[PDB]
């Protein structure tokens, strides 16, 4: 479309500014005479014209407009001013937006007010206003819920739908007079029935505070709640489905939250706000939670809890979920960023600022250690890719709902909270909470730019006389405007230090310049024997210190506790001390660091700068090793290895490998739980137990697969009496479908047909993903797209846990390939988790034959496209050629390797 | 946003 | 190639005609210095001019020659001609043509001779002159060996390698003096010492009869040999490795071959002309075995045998093998084909008069019946599709060794077989033997086309006086010169029956034309209530007649004991009381006519001419069967639906029906067997038990599969005591892998490399493809590719036996596509067996995705072609598209079916 | 010929 009209462009103009708007809906819970549920509104934006015009351009998605005074919206003036006549509006659809064309031009600085009354569908597709569903006994529950972020307000009603746009709104929902109504704000004044029809109430809720369109939430349902006022004097209410409430599985929720927004908001010196935060869960969700401001959504699985059937690691979800969506009523609704860009300053202070809160309310589990692997070495591994991007990628890339979807990733989730937590190191938390309590002063109900956090961090380092090697801003810069991170390489016989870009192949092209020339400043920790020393900074390509220098018996490790976001090689004589020291007290070293060796060796083996027997030697102390977090690293590494080789040669003698390490850790806790009938009373040690049966049961380790196979065979037998503890039962529930035949299958389908809770059913749902049988897996690939069956919500993830099975592969990639225009158009494809599913079908392509039919299924769909999925589409290329290249370098030695260390 |  | 030059035309000019050939042959049986394995030789051709010509034609492939002269040969006169100098030769590598181009013009019914040297690598291609390898303890033993059919007699020495080119040979080897030298006739005089180094000997053969270059044998061992003269004064030896004579394993094939060859020659009226026939087991050999005359070469399990090891089917194989190249030497050595378009006149033959002969010797086995399962309704499922052929393919269409090679496929050999076994029944096996005599006494060292058969045929029909509707020509061309077969149809209501050419697809396209327009004269047999009535003839494409009519509770079936190539359909009034009939006494109708009702109904609705439901019903009374016929007949249809359906949700119910239906019959051997402890008397019964264990474990019977693994596991334990009937061991090894892993796999594969017996060996080779894991498959994938792992003889089947296990599947079309130079230049691209790979890879392909594969993978070789495989690949793109309709219209029903079934 |  013609580029030089401004309709055609994805950026609104600058040319117009709301200021409040007024918006009414009503829903429709019932069907119509067409089967549709539809919802009925209209709408009044006050905005002021800030550069003459003569067209309002508002954005506008899938509502159809009443016709009032002859045109599908009024202008009327305020304050005096008189606009000019309406000539003809139009829809423009692929930017989204209402074009009102006038027969004169609008006056600087001068407001003006347009009125609508539209209509759009109550559809099931977990966007704008749309229906969730569920039942209660025999009875359809339909409740009519929102979920506007990045793009969807403008799916509601007619809006400036850009998060700078800020406004205040006064919202008033019309629904069955048996419904509550909830928003963002508490009701103003009664809840009275509709004059028209007294079968219906109109409620209205008092004015939001100045904010961005994507925060609103519009809730109508018969949910129930339980209710607490927190510490600060901020109501807090838990809702949920009648029965959830009743069994009591919001309580947790409730014990937690208001904690949570009281620790916050001492923590940053600034209040919330808002006279309450109700947290609400749906049953059907896209996305895990959403942080609208005094109305928090929630899947039940990240809010519910059930204490009886939850695991632990369902309690942790929950926490860490709150903890993450309060995050955001400082870092997000208070302060916003100007543009999706800057995501990170949202997405990224959450996601660290989570593990805060969350350690705050269950302080005895030690959430914040778990940033090394959730965070740290989750990013890295796409990080080190040349199609990586910068956590802040220049706002004139970002234009389309696709390309703003596509941000919700790892580099602005878990990048944006590792940089912050090597800013809190180096900084301290005092200075860095400082900085930012600045920050949320001087930018609340405005927007900000990386910029404008640098500024303030700069202020308390200033007020501190904190002596830095140059700003805040140019530190931070290095890691925020570039992509990707360093490599720092030292040679204890000198001393000597050097950093580069850290890529997994060496081979790829960095395409995207970087003003820095990928060069960082680099806060570097170390210890010596076990013992930090002095901290240096590194600012050149190379420098040298005695710091690093060793003679004797003596090593030095750097990035103690991984705080540094950045990997490190030594020289081979350094690293043989290391493995001396994992031969002869592994405890010496610590545990964080134990993960950092293992991960590490294995990525740089991956980029040619360690030879993969290093990588699998740093493995061998495992054998004896029982904390949770560096067998995860190890396992997190071997996933590689797996996804290489589960189809070759190699496979026997790696699953031979595993086997081994893991039987004694294994047995240690099949007699520490007295035979299964206990769980450790440590978080980490209740998550070491969970993967060391994970890990014996994959890899073959005989009373594992016994173990497994009874406790199932005793559930099947008593159906109502599950013998298997909640933090066993996604493990015992897979390992004992894979062992199994048909009759486990269909057990398992019927239980997950029959679930009462989220959090069983999604166990259930992965554990069927796990069937050794070709038609089975094709059959429930067939399910997955039928939402009679699977909600829509867990379409994609069904399909991901059928893909990552060996004999899912070839399935559910030719499915992929054979069904691009449906699952583009109908399962995401412009949203949040549509990169997943590209990434989880291509991650093992490790061929010629693969990579030619990745290469024609992106020439075959270039006219659809790929949505929010085009970056995953590049990486997913670059890795398969770094793939077929790695196996023909590794599969000789690693073959040999595992065979040789396997006995 | 959590993605999940 | 210039097109108009002779040189570049395929078939040999007419000018030239051989009379007789000296050949000298010299393998040198360890390295040269290049470490190639060569051969040495020299030749002198003695020939008729023909028509006057300046260039002579004759066959030359991969041969070197040493010049004298000064040219590649030398030209002389014989009888006073004075032929031109030689002005020039080349070799024409495409059409394999030694041509030299002379200065002057030969003259007509001139003789002359042409003399050459030679030499060529004695490679191990298993063509032409080649070495096969075997050990004897530590110590390699090289044979020199030989297989010329259809085109490689040239590969050996110049000649003119066409089969009616027939001419006298005189053969000398020259080899070490330890070792005995082999060729179709016997010394002619003593072996002597070569005088240039006495540690070689000389033998000289006495002159062939007249006959084809296709036929001649050169082999040079220190194979041992049992011998007997037979009845009619032949000697017979039977020749192997050493170790296996001296085990006896010669013996069965001692005891049976002289008796046969007297047999044919009683039968046939026609005396065996030479003095001897040896029977040769070799190592390393292509095709399962090899006519020549005077010297039939084998592979090891189809000559040898071991009472205590080998099972019944593999006895059954010895004797029909033997019995095949026995038919042989009267149909295709004493008379030839013409060109090898006619080639069912060698193959037809040999594949039904093998049932006679192995009758004779083994008469209590009724081998005879098993030509309805193993040539019948075996060639009826490629003969159902518009791109089959006719039994004679014109002439001009087979030119090149590729299109040849084709042509050893279902249709020369199991139609050739089917349409004789209906002749024989029209005429009486008297008649026909008759007639048979006189074609052979007229046309006996000379060649045929199909007339020459029907001419002879014509004159016993004539001496006799019998009647029939035309002559047997105007009959028999029907069945010969079309492609296809027919579906009559029977309305037993008026009594009408009306025929059409039977297609699987009936949107298929038939672009070759028929003069016969697709109709044929068809010999009807038929049975009412069980009696046989009189003999119908049809000759339009509709009649009425009583004998098809019915009332009241009457039943009749047509083709009684399925000897006529046609399938039947009938009303569904007369299926419906079929159907009755096989729930109150299958009994009353006879066993070969069960087998059809289920073949013909699976086929028919494959082709929408019958419910799919109506041929499955069908199948409900095989759980009282004890036949083996009926159960291999529903088993080889169902074969269909396992590679439909066994990626697919109708799989369960399917498994769950077999189950159901082979319980009893599985429970009935176990309790008749004592135990297992016994094998029964009948041949029959004996392959009824092998395939009700296979259905029974295939399909999940639990007592089965504790059974076989039971079995396996006490083998595993004593290794020298292996506790299974040889009956059962293909069967047990396979289902024991499937149910095991790697240990189970492990086990076998050493006991594969350890093997002694070639019928051993082949078990566990099949066995190890029954492995469920996708590692392991590619594990093993890589080992067929290696000739120090799997003899070149075995890969391509191997290779098969892995892509018919479901997981196998992707693996190994995978891997097609992607090395199909590799398997076209190296893996016998322009030989025997390479539509079978074709056929093996594709035949599960019932999806768009998958055609689109294909045709792709048509587009991309096209400058490399398919060679033999040619019509292969026409077929499958045919079988495919019919399979995505298939598919389409019937997975709702037949999921249901099953479900509704099973129980 | 066999095949085989
Ligand atoms: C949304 O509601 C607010 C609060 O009632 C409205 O704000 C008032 O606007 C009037 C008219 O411009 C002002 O004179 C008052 O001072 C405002 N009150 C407050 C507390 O700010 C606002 O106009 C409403 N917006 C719309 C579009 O209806
Ligand atoms: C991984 O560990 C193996 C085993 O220790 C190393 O190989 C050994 O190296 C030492 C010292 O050079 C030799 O003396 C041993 O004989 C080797 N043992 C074996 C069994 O091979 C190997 O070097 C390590 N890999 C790397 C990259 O350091
Ligand atoms: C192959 O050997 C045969 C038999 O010794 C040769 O046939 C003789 O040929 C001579 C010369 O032409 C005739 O006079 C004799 O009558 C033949 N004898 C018989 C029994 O037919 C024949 O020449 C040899 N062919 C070659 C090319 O060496
Ligand atoms: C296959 O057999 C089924 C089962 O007998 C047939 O369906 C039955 O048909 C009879 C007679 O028409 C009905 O009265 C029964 O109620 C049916 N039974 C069931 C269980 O459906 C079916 O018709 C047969 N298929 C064909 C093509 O004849
Ligand atoms: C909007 O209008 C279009 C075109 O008339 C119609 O198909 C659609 O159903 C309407 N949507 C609703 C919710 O009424
Ligand atoms: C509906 O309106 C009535 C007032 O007429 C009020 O009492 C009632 O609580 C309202 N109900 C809800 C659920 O808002
Ligand atoms: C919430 O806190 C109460 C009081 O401390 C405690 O008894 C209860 O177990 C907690 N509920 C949950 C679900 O953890
Ligand atoms: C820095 O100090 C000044 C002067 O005391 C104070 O006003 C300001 O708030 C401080 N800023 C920060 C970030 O601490
Ligand atoms: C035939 O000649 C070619 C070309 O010199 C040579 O490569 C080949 O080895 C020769 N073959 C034999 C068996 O000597
Ligand atoms: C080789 O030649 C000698 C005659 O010198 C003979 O006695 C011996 O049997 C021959 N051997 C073979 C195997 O042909
Ligand atoms: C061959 O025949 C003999 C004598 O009839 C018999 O004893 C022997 O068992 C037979 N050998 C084989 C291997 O069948
Ligand atoms: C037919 O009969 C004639 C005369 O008796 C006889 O010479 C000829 O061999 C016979 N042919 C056949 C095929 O029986
Ligand atoms: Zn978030
Ligand atoms: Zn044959």
């Amino acid at each position: 479309p013609d580029q030089s009209k401004a309709w055609n462009r994805y950026r609104l103009p600058n040319t117009l500014k709301p200021d409040s708007y007024r918006v009414t809906l009503r829903p429709y819970l019932t069907p119509n005479d067409r089967g549709l549920y539809v919802f009925k509104g209209s709408s009044t934006v006050r905005f002021t014209c800030k550069e003459a015009t003569d067209v309002i351009i508002i954005h506008s998605k899938k509502l159809n407009y009443t016709l009032s005074q002859g045109h599908r919206v009024v202008l009327r003036g305020v304050g005096g001013s008189q606009p000019p006549d309406i000539d003809k509006t139009e829809l423009v659809e692929p930017t989204e937006y209402l074009v009102v064309h006038l027969k004169g031009s609008l006056v600087k600085d001068s407001q003006y007010e347009m009125d609508s009354e539209f209509e759009g569908e109550l559809a099931d597709d977990l966007a704008g206003f749309y229906r969730s569903e569920y039942m209660e006994g025999n009875v359809r529950k339909v409740v009519a819920t929102t979920q506007m972020q990045a793009a969807d307000a403008r799916k509601s009603f007619p809006c400036f739908d850009e998060p700078a746009m800020k406004a205040e709104f006064n919202i008033t929902l019309i629904h069955p007079k048996d419904l509550t109504a909830l928003s963002n704000m508490l009701p103003k004044g009664p809840s009275t029935p509709l004059p028209e029809d007294p079968n219906w109430n109109v409620t209205e809720f008092h004015t939001t505070p100045k904010m961005s369109t994507y925060l609103l939430a519009f809730i109508v349902s018969e949910f129930d709640y339980v209710e607490k006022q927190a510490s600060n004097g901020v109501l807090i209410r838990i809702w949920a489905r009648p029965s959830a409430i009743a069994a009591g599985h919001g309580d947790y929720a409730l014990n937690v939250t208001g904690p949570i927004l009281n620790f916050f908001a001492g923590h940053y010196d600034t209040p919330y706000p808002l006279p309450k935060s109700d947290q609400i869960g749906l049953p059907d969700f896209n996305a895990g939670a959403m942080e609208n401001w005094g109305l928090v959504t929630y899947r039940e699985n990240s809010l519910l809890f059930d204490p009886l059937s939850s695991s632990s690691s369902n309690k942790e979800r929950v926490v860490t979920v709150i903890a993450h969506e309060l995050a955001h009523q400082w870092f997000g609704n208070l302060v916003t960023i100007e543009w999706w860009n800057d995501l990170w300053l949202n997405e990224g202070f959450a996601s660290y600022v989570e593990y805060l809160g969350a350690d705050y309310a269950e302080p005895t589990w030690n959430l914040k250690d778990l940033m090394v692997l959730n965070d740290v070495y989750r990013v890295m591994a796409v990080d080190a890719l040349a199609s990586s991007h910068p956590l802040s990628t220049p706002a004139s890339e970002i234009n389309t709902p696709a390309q703003i979807s596509e941000l919700f990733d790892a580099i602005s989730y878990s990048k944006g909270a590792s940089v912050l937590r090597m800013l809190s190191s180096f900084l301290s938390e005092d200075v860095f909470k400082q900085g930012l309590a600045s920050y949320l002063h001087t930018f609340a109900y405005q927007n900000t730019i990386y910029l404008n956090l640098w500024d303030h961090l700069q202020e308390a380092v200033n007020n501190r006389s904190i002596q830095l090697p140059t700003t805040v801003r140019d530190i931070m810069n290095r890691w925020t405007l570039q992509m990707g991170f360093p490599v720092i390489t030292v040679d204890t016989s000198t001393g000597t230090l050097s950093q580069e870009h850290f890529l997994l192949d060496p081979d790829s092209n960095v395409t995207r310049p970087s003003e820095f020339n990928y060069v960082w400043i680099v806060p570097i920790t170390s210890i010596r024997d076990g013992r930090q020393q002095q901290d240096y900074w590194l600012i050149d390509v190379r420098a040298q210190n005695d710091l690093f220098s060793t003679s004797g018996n003596e090593w030095v490790l750097l990035n103690l506790n991984v705080t540094g976001y950045y990997r490190v090689n030594y020289d081979e004589e350094n690293w043989r001390k290391i493995q001396t020291q994992l031969q002869r007290d592994h405890s010496a070293i610590p545990v964080i660091n134990r993960a950092q060796i293992i991960n590490d060796a294995f990525n740089l083996a991956s980029a040619h700068k360690v030879p993969v027997t290093l990588a699998l030697n740093n493995t061998l102390f495992l054998i004896e090793e029982r904390q949770y977090m560096p067998w995860e690293a190890a396992l997190s590494s071997l996933s590689y290895f797996k996804l290489m080789f589960d189809r070759s040669e190699v496979y026997g003698p790696m699953k031979n490998y595993l086997k081994k390490q893991v039987t004694p850790l294994f047995i240690h806790f099949r007699n520490n739980t007295n035979n299964w009938r206990e769980i450790p009373e440590n978080l980490m040690d209740q998550y070491s137990e969970v993967n060391a049966i994970s890990t014996a049961c994959s890899n073959g380790v005989p009373e594992c697969e016994e173990m497994v196979s009874g406790l199932f065979k005793q559930w099947m037998e008593n159906p109502n009496n599950n013998p298997i503890h909640p933090n066993l039962r996604s493990t015992v529930y897979c390992n004992a479908i894979a062992q199994g035949g048909e009759e486990e299958w269909d057990f398992a389908w019927e239980q997950f047909r029959n679930a009462t809770l989220v959090n069983e059913a999604d166990k259930l749902r992965a554990a069927l993903a796990c069937s050794k049988e070709l038609w089975i897996l094709n059959r429930y690939l067939s399910y997955t797209l039928n939402p009679d069956l699977i909600r829509k919500q867990d379409a994609t993830s069904t399909i991901i846990s059928i893909t990552n099975n060996v004999i899912g592969q070839g399935l559910v990639w030719d499915f992929v390939q054979s069904n691009w225009k449906k699952l583009f158009n109908d399962y995401g494809g412009g949203s949040f988790s549509f990169s997943n599913l590209i990434q989880a079908v291509t991650r093992r392509f490790s061929t010629e034959y693969e990579l030619q039919q990745l290469e024609q299924f992106k020439k075959d769909n270039e006219e659809t496209g790929f949505g929010s999925g085009t970056r995953a589409l590049e990486q997913a290329l670059e890795k398969t050629k770094a793939n077929i290249k790695w196996v023909k370098e590794n599969k000789e030695v690693v073959l040999q390797w595992f065979t040789e260390n396997s006995k | 946003x959590v993605v999940d």
